[PDB]
């Protein structure tokens, strides 16, 4: 019931690959209003990226089963699959739903001003959860996730390309991440590409900045900066 | 490649008979 | 609601790899009190030993765990921990019970004293989820689910030991998981090692007679017998 063993116990669910309790562990650390440390806040990442991913995973293979198999199908089938395609949306979006109200109230709030680190950290994993929305959604409602998780990527980088280092994972990580949702969400290829080049340059003059201690975190996302790099010609 | 976007696994350390 | 509806149901929760939902289908199939063939016995086997089978590996990592903070003595990380297992062990007990009454009450019932394939089967998985009680049990709560472990792997054997052949796949995995339930569970060596070697003996001695089909089904299996016999020393 202590904070601090709720960590402990998040901890614990990760070992134990119990996601929908690590999550939960740490929806609870964040509620108590007290501000993350920095694993603390890469717990609560890893959490909640496993149990969207598993309902994202569950909703990509039902719909290709609803799509594939929704021209001869009997009535009766079909009626069973979108059925539980949108029972894993329902799921999906509600725990994006959880994890943008934990930003909004909790997280983004109590940054500072100086904090750019936190700031853009947070901001970013706002951009990925709206834009994991955006994947399950049509029409009005899904041009309103969009423009959210545009919001909310556009200004993580401009905190991010003035206060950090274009060697730091988390400026790195969200390039990556804003490029993706330029090209997969928004099919703005000329400007995906723009944006994941400029960050690899940016990071590339500067190659002598990395430490012992953040040299793998960036150097893996620049390559995979230049792996997206290379698929979109 | 699939799934383009950041992946960072973990932030910890993440039969006999038939199956 | 309808039984061919609840089967597609279950294939697709296995393809959403979301065994808990896969398990519930089954489980109401099961509940139609009609006889589950051959493709719906494995639908269900397969369903509730992945929902089983994930907190036994759970169970597995919290519980060793366990045993390094209990010689520690922290006093306060230690009873976190005993929490976190007994909710691991509560649900683990709850799929066995909801298995083991499916069992007695539907699966066993409607087999005939001649269906000796599907009677084997069927008790050989009662013997396997107490055994799978067995594992999380203490005291004297614990020799009672072992013995009834073994009353129902001993009768599956009988029944194979005369009705079977000794290459059928069903006959050679009970061998294996009876094997396994007297070393790892009742401690006697002796015997799991003489099960394990004379299941493999008497079905090479005709092994020369099978097709293809149930040459590969017959043989992964021995294999199987083998290791574990390489593994228990």
């Amino acid at each position: 019931v202590d904070r601090e063993q709720l960590v402990q116990k998040a901890r614990l669910a990760e070992q134990a690959e119990r996601y929908d309790d690590m999550a939960a562990a740490m929806k609870n650390v964040t509620e108590l209003n007290e501000p993350l440390s920095n694993e603390e806040r890469n717990l609560l990442s890893v959490a909640y990226k496993n149990v969207v991913g598993a309902r994202r995973s569950s909703w990509r293979v039902i719909s290709s089963i609803e799509q594939k198999t929704s021209a001869d199908g009997n009535e009766k089938k079909i009626e069973m699959v979108r059925a539980y395609r949108e029972k894993i949306e329902k799921e999906l979006e509600a725990v994006c739903q959880d994890v943008l109200s934990l930003l909004d109230n909790y997280l983004i709030k109590n940054c500072s001003e100086t904090q750019y680190e936190s700031k853009v950290f947070y901001l970013k994993m706002k951009g990925d959860y709206y834009r994991y929305l955006a994947e399950v959604a049509t029409g009005e409602k899904r041009a309103t996730v969009v423009e959210s998780s545009e919001k909310a990527y556009s200004e993580a980088h401009e905190i991010s390309k003035e206060h950090m280092q274009p060697t730091h994972p988390i400026r790195l990580g969200l390039a990556l991440n804003y490029s993706v949702f330029y090209y997969e969400i928004q099919n703005a290829p000329e400007q995906a590409c723009h944006l994941a080049k400029t960050a690899f340059d940016d990071a590339i003059a500067e190659l002598d900045t990395l430490n012992e201690d953040s040299y793998k975190d960036s150097t893996l996302i620049m390559q995979l900066l230049r792996d997206n790099l290379t698929l979109w010609t | 490649d699939y799934d383009l976007s950041l992946p960072f696994p973990v932030c910890e350390s993440c039969e006999h008979s038939l199956d």
